[PDB]
């Protein structure tokens, strides 16, 4: 999770995943 | 006035239901995507 580089304005939506990252 | 302000977009998204089938029943739930809903 420390190995990764992972806003909205007009429009754009990021929507949440289903499955939490704990939950998997 | 030369004062700094700052320009974030007032709130959208899209209304989404929550249907469990008409022949099931008639009460729905709405959910509004990305509201910090105090207001409607
Ligand atoms: C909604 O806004 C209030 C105002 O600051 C804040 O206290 C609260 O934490 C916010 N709720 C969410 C879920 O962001």
């Amino acid at each position: 999770f420390n190995k990764v580089t992972l806003q909205k304005f007009n429009g754009l939506t990021v929507l949440p995943p289903l499955l939490t990252d704990e939950m998997i | 006035t030369l004062e700094i302000l700052d320009i974030t977009p007032c709130s959208f998204g899209g209304v989404s239901v929550i249907t469990p089938g008409t022949n099931t029943s008639n009460q729905v739930a709405v959910l509004y995507q990305d509201v910090n809903c105090t207001e409607v």
